[PDB]
Formats: C-alpha cells, structure tokens, sequence
C-alpha cells in the first residue's frame, strides 16, 4: 500500500564524501525557496487548485501500463501514476494534467520498482521449493510406509532425513510449513510431533 | 584531586577553533576509515564517526589550552580511533 518506497542504502565511492565533509565542516568555517513560501505555496496549492484528467493522456497511461505488465505491477501502480500526475499538475499551477507529467510519473515509479509482482513476502523460487519439499516430505512418508507400518514418526529425526536424503539443506522450519500446507490440503495429519500420512 | 576541577573549567572556557589545510587532513583520514569500513566487527565509519572524531580533537586542543587544532594531534585521534577498532576486535 505505499505508493514509494526509495532504497536510501549505498556503498562508499569517495566522490562526493569529500565534498560531504567539507560543507559540513563549512558551517564551522564559516557562517533556492524560503521555507514560508514554500508553505503558502503548498497552503495555496493544496485548496485553491484544482487539475482534471484529460482524454489524451489516458492513451499513454494504458501503453505504459501494458508495458510494465509485461516486462510486475498492479493496478495500485497505475492509480499511483494517476495521483502522482494529478500531484504535478497540482505543482505546476496549470489545473490541467499535461503529457510529460504521465511520463515522469511512468519515470519516477519505474525507478521504484527497480529497487508476477512477488508479494506476501514470496519469491517464486520458495514458492516452487515449498511444493518441491511437500513431494519430499510424501516420498519420504512412501519409504517409512515401505519399511514400517506406522505412519507416525518423530519430527527431528525425520526432518534429519529428509534434509540429508532429498536436496541441499534448508531450513527446518519450511518443512513443517510445507507440512502444514499438507494439513490445509489435508493430505497429512498432524498430533501434537507425530505426522500420519493417509 | 583539588587541581583539576579548575583546569578542566578553563578547558572548557578557551573553545578553540581549527584550520583549513588540517580539515583537509581530517578529510582524507575520513577517506581513509570508510576504506577501512569496507575491509568480525562490522561496525563502519559513520559522518556521525566523523563529528567524534571532530569533538576529540577539539577535546585535545582544549586540554594543551591551543588555538589551532594540531595535525599531530589529528592523528593521534585517530590513533585512538584505530584503538577503539583493536577494542572491537579484542
């Protein structure tokens, strides 16, 4: 639900760090809009001005976003364009929304989005892994019903197992996800831990 | 124990104030430490780093009752800067 999000993170170059240096060690050396234009510019703009959508610019605003969708993005960025449009039409006194800020909005929130949209914190290479330790986990369930009757097994050791019989290590912590989601689809039953597999 | 109490109050009452070509050193010692900070201890050197740097070298200038920052003095600093470092390591 932000609509920006900047990435404030960066490394050392030693361009500018002098010159950072230096203008901050001028204000001991030595002793553009004004702050309360600003406010009456905002306090003036805010109320007093109003833009509006024109027909012509909702052409490149679809183009744009066919673009984005299929380089990704959501609707919520498009209507973050229409705003952000609206806000630069708001600065630029005109009461009117132009072309070029459609495209500097397009700019700015492309170089947002630089840093399928990958939400809810999940990377699709999870996605697919979690699946991937779920077919494990009833491979694994398979062979312990080959080699015993009881379905029922400890978490540790068989967690232990499967991290050395199926793949590269992971996390303990998504097997038992991916065993949980095996309870959603209720394919295994959990107590407790004991998993019984059906 | 009676003597420092008035000492440290003329410390405080002189405020020195420091020179160009000596910031210029402070730069490049600043340059020096984030080049460090890319060389375990992960803390790095910050501008706020800088400004510490900066209060103990006009601490030093207040205690030999100077006018000017020394460059000696400067790396000495950061000689104590580097000893922090050995603190952070060890």
């Amino acid at each position: 639900r932000f609509d920006l999000v900047y990435l404030v993170l960066d490394k050392v170059d030693e361009k500018n760090d002098r010159e950072l240096a230096k203008h901050l060690t001028n204000l001991y050396l030595e002793d553009v809009l004004p702050v309360e234009f600003l406010t009456m510019y905002i306090s003036y703009a805010k109320e007093h001005i109003h833009p509006i959508i024109t027909e012509a610019a909702k052409t490149e605003l679809v183009r744009a976003y066919v673009g984005m969708r299929k380089m990704t993005a959501t609707t919520r960025q498009l209507e973050s364009m229409i705003r952000l449009a609206e806000a630069h039409a708001k600065m630029k006194l005109k009461n009117v929304v132009e072309l070029e800020d459609v495209q500097e909005a397009v700019r700015l929130i492309r170089s947002a989005i630089k840093d399928k949209i990958d939400m809810n914190l999940v990377q699709t290479g999870k996605s697919v892994i979690q699946r991937k330790l779920q077919e494990d986990l009833s491979r694994e369930i398979m062979n312990v019903l080959k080699d015993q009757a009881s379905d029922s097994m400890s978490f540790n050791e068989l967690i232990k197992q499967i991290n050395e019989h199926s793949q590269d290590r992971v996390e303990s912590s998504d097997i038992q996800e991916a065993l949980s989601r095996l309870q959603q689809e209720d394919k295994v039953i959990v107590l407790g831990g004991v998993r019984r597999s059906v | 124990p009676s003597k420092m109490r008035e000492y440290i109050a003329y410390a405080k009452t002189k405020r020195p104030v420091m020179s160009e070509a000596v910031n210029d050193y402070v730069v490049q010692a600043y340059i020096r430490l984030r080049q460090d900070s890319k060389r375990f201890s992960f803390g790095q050197a910050t501008p706020r780093t800088l400004l510490g740097i900066i209060r103990l070298s006009q601490a030093l200038a207040k205690l030999r009752l100077a006018d000017m920052v020394d460059i000696d003095d400067v790396e000495e600093a950061l000689r104590l800067v580097r000893v922090s470092k050995e603190s952070l390591y060890q």
